[PDB]
Order: structure tokens, then sequence, then C-alpha cells
């Protein structure tokens, strides 16, 4: 009666699907030997010595390969022809790996477990290869997780031409190092933690009473214990020195010491010391006001007292060790024939692809789209004939593209595609650069492996894919063949381009009389051009130029200098396939005048690929970029390298030289590269650069292969419980947590080490009593450390960080980060929301670190503790009733002015980036008030790929609940000042993040490289330009944002 | 001019619409202080926008009286004489014929369930694909590992007979059959541990055929999804355009899809 007694006869459930029990998605990756995570507690290890006998020890896993050698020359005196034998310590261990290279075992006290074996043997050997030293490459390859060597068989010229080029870089940046050392070493160390602003918001002023903190400063004296509070009142706008003063002044006045005789023990004993922060390491390092230190900006924000330490410098100097750097092991054709001289079309043979996978049932006929491109194509889009359909593919033609060999630009790329057939659909995709590394027009024949088509591509060609042949062998494989002019072209030199350029203008300065189509050419121009101009220069990027504005652009390019900033839409009005053009361009941009960094990062995104207008852009960045605001958009640098044409460029010249520089840079920068490494579009770009990182990032490369040996660590466990103890109680999964983490190899490895999340924590000790898995399905670990600090006590006794196997987290890293950045925009620009970005670290593939958020709940918790006993229906008041609960007195006023100031700023990011429907379980509130998003989820509306279309979603919808606690616990709340300020809160916000649009649709252009379902292409990012209403004035932008936000509410909102 | 065929009258939208169609096809758009129409054109496959008392037109060639004049004249003919580089000249803009507004409106969420239903198979598959992408390349590295692995115990059942056949020879009669058995043995060992091995490498290699039929299995049958995908997707795009010509009703929707 219910389903139309219709039988559904396919269906069935004796196991049919991952939708039942639906969670935890990405693997695999075996562990600790082949095929195994965890290797067995006790475990038979051949052992192959020089006298060719094999003697099995049974060792226990945990084992190091000192008691292994020490007992195994004990064990082979028991089997024949031990006279052969040198004395133990003439031999070290050697096996074969999982990376499948026979490693050396120098470092002897790893154990057995730790060695990444494959099959479970050692060889012994007196040690090849007497630089011992040096083959601590192996402490590179493990940190980058793919050994050295790998590089060193590499054929591939360029990448051999990075590897040894890029030194440059490396011993640059060592030696800024050791310039002024041991002072330097210690500021490349710790860097100084500070914002970019000096200048205070007014809002942080008024609570300092005419800008003064009471600071204090600890001290320790013997033997270390006990410690001496020193509670200064100093200004806000002093720095560190005069602090450091003033801290010995009163540590030193005395009844038996003039004052005269105190100055004189000041000025000794001042600058033997230097400012720590208590509880991590942090330091003041230079000069700059107090308050542009985060530590204090923060406690100023938070209602607390900094707690500093002095420090004598020669303790410091102590715990820095030497750098060492060391240059590694790894230490055309007579003029060639000038692009220009060639006198012919452009045309690319295509041949045949092999390895092509289609139902001959289903498609009927398949062929090869071509056409060229710099981002945007320079011709008519052609194909080949539907030539040999499906069963063994082939076409020999010469497809003919209409556009002189002259007229290709530097940065040309052909991009190709096998489709299928109006049934027209992509199989396979590739593209090509048309020059190489060395200027050199592309020659001859070429063997390109093809990429599949991903999620969100529909389209047959896919250009802003990335540039070269697939590594994975066995793919569509289609090879072609380009034209030979009997010579290597090469393109033409700059000097040769600022001639053509030259005359160019010149030749202009004499075409005459009418030009209708006047488009690409007075001196005197009108002033409502140059307002048409400006009018122009203030849009978005996606605000796409029509080709009228683009000749308009081109015509007054010389004006348009005047206006740096409209360099973007200027670069995109140039004819690229008329070199006349492309070659003017290239010398306004030569001297064009620079301009700021979150203008000119646009320009390294894919729709500006010409190596000329990225180096303008790097040239941007090394003037203003200040080491604070390269670190708050790492990501979106790193993230751009991908559209870089060649492995060596300015670009990474750049960042590797600050990571070097900086150490607090390298961190992030090593994990983000490291983060990738999994996905081959970059493995080998960011393995070479991570080895050049690794090899010249001083004593770091030992702290990060810690980090790394702990992540790893993890990553085996969860493994392990995610699958074979999955069906199972907590308590059995909890049990077998605890006995690995006893472990000894666990404890030396997941304890004396720094938070990737943030490498000033240390993580000390594992409380293992602190230590579970949380609930969730993906069996992420709540994991909790001690705080080793002499001072933990006055920051945190206790670090606890959640990782988490099993979750794409770099979405929620960049909605963390574009809220940090709203935060700032808001904040520095005089307005007070307090968004709390949590810290995020994806560190693989869906593998990461968020941090924990002590004393916070989800409103779920809120109302399962508030609920009455008789399951009857949840309070919507005891939220408020929970809050109040802790807040009572004068706190409660101020902590309902958090409350609202954070839920205002959160509604306007929430909504604006559009990421995942808020609900009970993902909203969160903390005993002082403040409230914060979690787990968001999708960010650009990407369940709009499914219906969609003028969605304009708000996401954070404010019940009552929320409304109850905004407005004091009245009733018909949407009605009181409360209320109105809140609003008022958010329509401010709303506005400043408007009036930034620019950047943020930057930042998300940025984030197309990687590989993120959310960010396929441009229309993806569109979405921030409705919901920011772009197109439109702002007081319709205001008016639409109360529209959108009063019909999800059935509010007031006017 | 208003109805206009081509004529619609934001960005966005328009690029969603020009998404996928073939060198040539187009539509007219509508800040006025700005310019009034936008003719949108997608020239080889890029969004080509030109922008438009009395007469409308591209710039100063004006004598065209209305926004529907242009348009014809230009469908015939190229955009070449009036701006240099743009050689091309279909106006794009079934459901079973339905008047039916309700019943188109069920065949909408049932397009959209079988099109979302597909979607799943397809990111399905995706994983399957990828995953078996890595799991191959560990078995590939995993083969030349144990192909290693092998040579060093290969040169080590040959190492030790360059050492025990020189300590067989020399003396021969001190431990007789009681040094050389126990050396035998070592060595009888030795190789059979190789014969194991290499059986074990083997038969990673017949499940790497079967690992690597199954990729061109999925690639196979992903590529006979795709065209499904589009078209499904095409036609649900088509029954919901075909709706919100008539009713507005962009909130009713929601239910079906
Ligand atoms: C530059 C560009 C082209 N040519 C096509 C579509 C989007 C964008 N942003």
């Amino acid at each position: 009666s219910y389903y139309h007694h219709h039988h559904h006869h396919d269906y069935d459930i004796p196991t049919t699907f991952q939708g039942a029990m639906g969670s935890m998605p990405p693997r695999p990756s075996s562990g600790e030997l082949w095929g195994i995570h965890l290797m067995p507690p006790r475990i038979l290890v051949e052992c192959l010595l020089p006298n060719g006998m094999i003697v099995t020890l049974e060792c226990l896993r945990e084992a190091t390969l000192i008691t292994i050698k020490h007992e195994l020359f004990k064990e082979a005196r028991k089997y024949p022809l031990h006279q052969l034998l040198q004395d133990e310590s003439s031999y070290i261990f050697v096996s074969v790996t999982q990376e499948a290279e026979r490693e050396e075992f120098f470092d002897e006290t790893r154990r057995l477990c730790d060695l990444r074996l494959f099959q479970p043997f050692l060889k012994v050997i007196e040690p090849v290869g007497n630089r011992e030293e040096k083959i601590l490459n192996r402490e590179i390859g493990f940190a980058i997780g793919m050994p050295v060597c790998e590089f060193d068989m590499v054929k591939d010229p360029e990448v051999q031409d990075f590897r040894r080029n890029i030194l440059n870089v490396c011993k640059e940046a060592v030696d800024l190092r050791d310039l002024n050392s041991p002072h330097s070493r210690a500021m490349y160390v710790y860097p100084p933690n500070v914002e970019s602003s000096p200048e205070l918001p007014k809002h942080i002023y008024n609570k300092l009473d005419k800008g003064q903190i009471i600071v204090v400063i600890w001290v320790i004296v013997s033997p270390n214990n006990d410690k001496q509070k020193y509670t200064l009142k100093i200004n806000h706008d002093c720095v560190p020195e005069q602090v450091i003063a003033e801290a010995i002044r009163k540590k030193t006045r005395s009844m038996l010491l003039s004052s005269e005789q105190l100055k004189l023990c000041v000025l000794e004993y001042q600058g033997k010391y230097i400012l720590k922060v208590c509880g991590c390491d942090e330091y003041f390092l230079e000069k700059y006001p107090l308050s542009q230190y985060k530590y204090i900006r923060s406690c100023i924000m938070l209602g607390r007292m900094p707690n500093l330490m002095l420090m004598a410098k020669e303790s410091l100097y102590s715990q820095l060790p030497m750098d060492c750097f060391t240059m590694p092991s790894y230490s055309g054709e007579t003029s060639t024939k000038s692009l220009w001289v060639i006198n012919s079309a452009l045309r690319i043979k295509i041949l045949c692809a092999t390895y092509v996978n289609v139902n001959i049932r289903d498609i009927d006929k398949i062929y090869v789209r071509t056409g060229i491109y710099h981002g945007g194509e320079p011709l008519c889009d052609n194909v080949n004939t539907q030539r040999v359909p499906c069963s063994n593919p082939r076409w020999n033609e010469w497809l003919n593209y209409d556009i002189y060999i002259p007229d290709l630009p530097r940065a040309a790329r052909l991009c190709l595609s096998i489709c299928s057939v109006e049934e027209h659909c992509p199989l396979a995709w590739g593209n090509i650069n048309l020059f190489d590394y060395t200027d050199t027009l592309v020659s001859g024949k070429m063997a390109l492996n093809l990429w599949p088509v991903p999620h969100g591509l529909e389209d047959l060609l896919n250009p802003i894919g990335v540039t070269g042949s697939n590594p994975n062998k066995e793919t569509p494989c289609l090879e072609l063949e380009f034209d030979w002019f009997s010579s290597v072209v090469k393109f033409p030199d700059m000097s040769v381009i600022e001639e053509h350029a030259n005359w160019s203008v010149s030749r202009e300065a004499g075409f005459s009389y009418s030009h209708a189509g006047l488009s690409n050419r007075d001196n005197e121009l009108r002033e409502n051009d140059k307002e048409q101009l400006k009018a122009i220069s203030t849009r978005d990027p996606l605000s796409e130029i029509t080709e009228q504005e683009k000749d308009f652009l081109w015509s007054h390019r010389h004006y348009c200098v005047t206006i740096p900033e409209i360099l973007p839409k200027l670069l995109l009005s140039v004819k690229w396939n008329s070199r006349d053009e492309v070659a003017q361009m290239y010398c306004l941009v030569k001297d064009w005048p620079p301009i700021k960094p979150e203008q000119a990062m646009e320009l390294l995104d894919c729709n500006y690929p010409d190596p000329m207008v990225r180096g303008f852009a790097v040239r941007c960045l090394e003037k203003y970029l200040t080491d604070d605001k390269l670190s708050q958009y790492l990501i979106q640098l790193v993230q751009v390298l991908k559209y870089e044409q060649y492995l060596d460029n300015l670009l990474v010249r750049f960042l590797l030289k600050k990571a070097l520089t900086n150490q607090r840079i390298g961190h992030f920068f090593f994990w983000h590269l490291k983060s990738e490494m999994h996905n081959k579009t970059v493995s080998q770009r960011f393995g070479l650069l991570l080895e050049s990182y690794c090899r010249a990032c001083g004593m770091y490369l030992k702290h990060l292969n810690r980090q790394v040996e702990a992540m790893e660590k993890l990553i085996n466990l969860t493994d392990i419980l995610k699958q074979e103890k999955k069906d199972e109680t907590q308590k059995v999964q909890m049990k077998f947590l605890v006995e690995q983490m006893r472990r000894p190899d666990f404890m030396d490895a997941l304890q004396g080490f720094l938070s990737p999340l943030n490498p000033a924590h240390q993580l000390g000790n594992l409380r293992l009593e602190e230590c579970r898995i949380m609930s969730s399905a993906k069996r992420p670990l709540w994991l909790n450390w001690e705080n080793p600090d002499i001072m933990s006590e006055l920051l945190f006794q206790n670090n606890e960080i959640i990782f988490k196997n099993g979750d794409d987290l770099r979405q929620d890293m960049l909605t963390l980060q574009i809220i940090r950045i709203m935060e700032n925009i808001w904040q520095n620009q005089g307005l007070d929301l307090r968004m709390l970005p949590y810290g995020c670290l994806s560190i693989g593939d869906c593998v990461g670190l968020i941090e924990v958020v002590r004393n916070s709940h989800t409103i779920m918790q809120i109302q399962c503790k508030g609920g009455l006993k008789g399951a009857l229906q949840f309070n919507s008041h005891t939220l408020h009733q929970w809050l109040k609960d802790k807040n009572k007195g004068e706190i409660y006023d101020a902590a309902i002015d958090l409350f609202t100031r954070s839920c205002a700023g959160y509604c306007v990011a929430t909504f604006i980036l559009g990421i995942g429907d808020r609900h009970n379980s993902n909203i969160m509130v903390k005993d002082d008030g403040q409230l914060f998003h979690i787990d968001f989820g999708h960010f650009l509306d990407h369940k709009k790929k499914k219906f969609g279309y003028k969605r304009e979603r708000v996401p954070f919808v404010l019940t009552q609940d929320f409304l109850i606690v905004i407005s004091k616990g009245a009733q018909e709340c949407t009605k009181t000042r409360e209320f109105e300020r809140f609003q008022e809160m958010c329509y401010k916000a709303y506005l400043a993040i408007r009036q930034h649009a620019n950047l943020f649709i930057n930042l998300f252009s940025m984030m197309l490289g990687s590989g993120m379902p959310e960010l396929q292409s441009f229309d993806d990012i569109a979405y921030i330009r409705k919901t920011l209403a772009l197109d439109k004035t702002e007081q319709e932008a205001l008016e639409y944002f109360m529209k959108q936000m009063n019909d999800a509410h059935h509010g007031g909102w006017t | 001019l208003q109805d206009a065929e081509w004529y619609w009258g934001s960005r966005e939208e328009v690029n969603e619409k020009l998404r996928d169609t073939a060198d040539g096809t187009f539509l007219v758009r509508d800040t006025k202080m700005h310019g009034d129409y936008t003719l949108t054109l997608r020239k080889g496959g890029n969004n080509k926008l030109i922008k438009i008392d009395g007469k409308y037109g591209f710039s100063d060639p004006l004598t065209f009286s209305s926004v529907v004049e242009l348009i014809n004249h230009y469908r015939n003919e190229s955009l070449a004489q009036y701006n240099p580089k743009l050689d091309v000249k279909y106006p794009v803009s079934q459901v079973v014929k339905e008047d039916n507004i309700e019943a188109v409106g069920k065949k909408l969420h049932e397009y959209n369930t079988q099109f979302q239903e597909k979607s799943r198979e397809y990111d399905r598959l995706y994983e399957e694909y990828t995953r078996t992408s890595q799991e191959i390349q560990m078995k590939r590295t995993a083969i030349e590992a144990f192909n290693e692995t092998i040579k060093i115990f290969e040169e080590q059942c040959q190492t030790q007979e360059r050492y025990s056949k020189e300590y067989i020879e020399k003396f021969k009669r001190e431990g007789n059959e009681k040094e050389i058995q126990r050396i035998m043995h070592n060595y009888d060992k030795l190789k059979s541990r190789i014969s194991e091995i290499i059986d074990s490498r083997r038969r990673l290699e017949e499940d790497l055929k079967k690992q690597a039929a199954e990729y061109r299995e999925i690639d196979k049958r992903m590529n006979s999804i795709k065209p499904d995908l589009i078209q499904l997707r095409k036609t649900r795009d088509q029954y919901l355009m075909w709706l919100t010509q008539k009713g507005v009703r962009q909130k009713k929707l929601n239910e079906w899809l």
C-alpha cells in the first residue's frame, strides 16, 4: 500500500557502501613494516652478516639497533665463521626501506619499529662512503618523506638546474643569519611576534588609562626554584629595553645604595638581559612598542597582565646551536635563431593516444581538442577530426593555429584534451609550455601522459590545470610532434624587445588621419576619460572587462601609469597575440610604479602567467610585504607557485629566502609544502623546494624531524583504530590507545617536541590520563601534554591539541584564515568584533591538527546540561541561564557585550563566506561569553552544485536562544536597543569587508591552485560577489544585506 | 525587445548559461551609469563582453535604432570590420512540451534525484580511481623494494660461497661434516628464503595487474557516467529555466530540489 507493491529487485542487505557508519574517507598508508601497521611486540629479524651467515634474532619491536647489534655479535659467536667478523664496532646496519631504498642506519639509537623497513631484516656492513656527515641527507629525506637520492637519479635538466642554482638563495640567507651573531641567530630562530602597525585602535587605547599597562617582570636567582614578581606600570609604547631597566631598577633599589650608585648598577646589568614571555618560547628581541608585540596586545584585550621573564642573553645564546650550513655533494647553439625570424604559423602534429578507457557501446567517436593559451586563449580553438574512434585511436594530423610564430608570448602554453561525442565530454587532459625554462621554443616529438577530469570541470579543455605530463604512467598517453626550424628557436632578449617596443611607439606617432577603431591608439586626454579610468581601477577582479574598456584602457596605457593599481586590468586588456602590443607592455612594467601587496598578489594568480608581470609582482612583495603580512598570506603564496611555468623562478627564490631568514615563516612554509607532498601535481616541485629549505634551515631540521616523527606515529596509531579496531567498544579502543602510547617508541616519539600548530609552544610529557579518543567516527585523538616551560604555571600547565586522521582540513584552514583576516580588517579599522579563529593545520592527505579551546561548549552541551529531568523540551533561555551562572556581577554586562560583539562578526563572516549551515552542535560559547563557530564544512556554498542558483543563503540564523542572550533576557528581543546596536555592528562589519572585497576575491583566486573541490574555478569564487553585492552601490548592498538577513530571520531588520 | 529570445536583462548567471556552449554562442545583458546593455558573446570558448539620442551601438557606427537592430545584423556577419581581432559571428536562449507547471516541477525533483544519485556514483568512483592509483604505485614501489631485497639476499647466498668455500678447502679434515653441514644448513636456509621472497614478489605483481585491470574499469565507467551526467544536468537546467519564466517561485523550488 505504501510502495504500490513495487519490488526493487537489485537491492540487497547481506552487506549489499560507507554510508552505513558514514565517516572516515581517506586511505591508505602502511606503517611500521610492509603490509602491516604496527609491528608485532616480539618479532624475528634476519641479520645478514659480512661472513654470509643469516642468524635470525627474535627482537622486541621496540628495541634499539645498539641492542640488536650488541646481541647479534654475541649470537654470531654461536654460528660458524666467527673469526671472519670484525669487532662489532667496525659495522653499521643496512636494509631496504618502504620508500624502496637501501638505507644505511647510522643513528643506532633508532628502534626497530621506527626504521620503516618493508621486510624485517638487517644487513651488516662496514660504513661505505666515509662522509658519515653527508649521508645525513636521510634527515632531509625523512623530513620531506621521500629520499634525497630519488632526485639525484632524475634525468630532466630543469630539475637539476633548479637544485644547483637555488643554493644561490640558500647561501645568501645563511649569510644574513651569522651577520651580527649570536644576536642575529636568535633573531632568525625567535623572531619578534609583532602586529604590523604600532598605532593602536581606539578600543584598545581606552583599556589602559592614557596608555599605561601593569606588567609583571619575573626573575630567577638561586638555585632556580624561587622567582620574584616585579610589577611595573610602564607605557604601552615603551620598548623592551626600557622595560628591562625599570625591572632591574626596582629589583636593585636598596637602602645600601645611593641613586648615583643605582644608575651605574642599572647600566652594567641592563643589556645583559632580554625579555621572554612566561610559558612559551617567544621573546622581545627588538625596538618595538611593547603594544606592537602580539602577546601584549592580546593581554590588553583579554583583560590580562603580561607575564614576561627577564632572561640572560647568555643563557639564551646557550640554547642556540650553530647553523653549520654546507654546499651539498651536487656542487647554447651558436646564438640560436630568434623566434621573430621564424616565418610561419603555429602547427602541432597530433599522433596517437594509447591508453584510452571508453565503452565502445556508450561513446560513438572521440577526438583531440587543442588550443593555445595565456590563462585565456590567443586564437580560435581547434580540434582534430573524429578519426579511428575508440578502438585504438590515432590521427596523424597537423593542426593549424592561426597565430604567427613571432606573436607567441613567452608564457604561451598548448592545452589539449581527448573528448567524447552534442554528446561533448572530456576523457583526459594535459597542457604543455610552448617554450621551456631555457627560453627555447618547443620542437620535435613530445610524449604527454594525461590527467583525469576532476569533479567540477564539465568544460572541454582546462588550461588553469597544471602544466606538464602526469607522472602516473598507466594513464592516457597522447604523444605528438612540433615543427622544427633547422635551429633551436629562442625567445627574444629584453634588449631586443626594448628596441621593437621603441620602434612600435615611434611608428604610431606617424599613423595618420582618421584611424577608426581608434580602439588601440591624443597626448592630451579628456577629463571624462580620466574619470572612466579610475572608475575601472576600483572594480574587483571578477568584474570582467568589455572589449571597449580593454581597447580604451590599452590606448591610454601611458596615462594608466599615473594610476598604478589599474595594472591588473591593463594587463588583461593587452592582445597577448600581438608581440607589438606585448613588447610595449614589457617596457611599461619595467618601470611601472610598485603597488600594495594586497593588489600585487592578484598578479601571481593563473590570469597573469607572463614572467615579466610576475617579476613586478614579486618586486612589490620585496618592497612592501612585511614578515608579518607574508606569514599571514603564506598559504596563498605557496599555492600560487603551482601557476608558475618553471621550477626556478623569482617567487620561489623570494619565499625560500624568507623561509631561511625567519624561522616562524620557515616553519609553516615547511608544513604547507609538506602538507601537499602526496599530491603528484606538485610532489616534484615541492620536494625540490623542501630539500633546499631543509638543507639550509640550520638546526630547525632536527626540530622538524621530531614533529614529523610524532605526526607519523599518530597517523599510524589512528590508521589502526580506524580499521580492525572499528566495530569495537570505545572501552576496547581506549585500552588499545593507552597501551600503545605507553610503549617506549611512542613515549620517545610523542613527547619532547614542538607544536606544529605553533612551534613556540613546547610539548613535553604525555599526560595519558587526559589523552583519549573522541566520540566522532573519524576517531580523532584528544592529546594532552605538559608545558615544560619554567613558567608553565603562568600561561598554561597543559597544552592539548586534537589530531584528526580522516578529514580534509584545508577548507577549514582557509575559512579560519579568512575569518582571522576579517577580524584584523575590522579591529585595526577601529571596530571590535571578536572572532576566535582557532588554530588548524593540515599536515597531509586529510590529516591535521586543531587547537583546543578550553572551557567552551557546543550549544547542545549547554542545553543537555541545562535540560530538565523529565525529557520534555529544551529551554531557549538555558543558554542565557548557563551564561549567567558563569558571569555574575559587573562581569555579566561585559560578557553580553562579548557574546554580542562575537555573534555579530560571526554572523557577517558566515553570511559572506556562505559556510555550511550552523546549528546547535557546531556553534560554541565560552565561559566568558564569546561565541565562535567550528566545523565549517563547505565554504562558498558548495551544496549549490546540486540545485543552488541565486540562493544567497543565511547560514547563521539567530534563533531565540541567541536573541534572548543579546537582549539581557527581555521578551520580544527583536525590538530592544541591545539589538539595535547589534544590527549596527552587523552592518558596519559587512561594509568593512565589502570595501576590502578585492583581497578576498584574490585570496580565493590564489587558492584555485589547491585541489579543493570548493575552489574549481572563478565562478565558484563569484558567490562572494553576490553576497558582498559588488555589482551594486553600497547603499543597495546595505539594503540587500538587510533584505537577506530579514527573510531568513522572519525578523525586523530595517 | 523584452522578449527578443536571446535578450534576458547579472555577470555570474550569464557565465552559467555560457558554460559549455561552443564557439559563437551569445546573449545580451543590462551600473547603468556605466553603459546601458551588454552583448556577452562566447568566442572560441571564453566570455567576450561588448558594451552598447536613440541609436544603439558599439562605438561610433551608431546607425542602428534598436537593441534588436544591432544583433540581427551581426548574426549574419562577423565582428571583424568593427574591431580588429574578432573573426567569429548560435543565438542560444523539449521538456515534453508540458504546460502543467506542477508536473513539470515533480520531474525537476525526479531528474535532480537521478542527477544527485548519479553525482555520488561519479564521486565514489573518483575516490576508487585515486585510491587505486595509490595502492598500485605502493605496490610498484614495493616491487622495487622486493627486487632490491632479493639482490641483497642473492648477493648474500653468493657472499657466503666465496668465504664458505674458502673455509671448506682450507683445513677440510678438521670438523669435516661437523662444520660443512652447518654451513650447508645456513646456506640451504638462505636460498629457500630467497625462494619464498621471489614468490612473495610474483604474487604482488599478479595482484598488480588485477588492480590495474579494475583501475581501467573505473575510468571506463567514469567516462560512460560523465556524458550522461552532463545531459542529465543540462535537462535539469532547462526544466528549471522553463519554470522560472512564467511564475517567479524561487522559494517553492527548494522542496523538489
Ligand atoms: C579571464 C577570464 C576568461 N578569459 C574566461 C573566464 C573567466 C575569466 N576570469
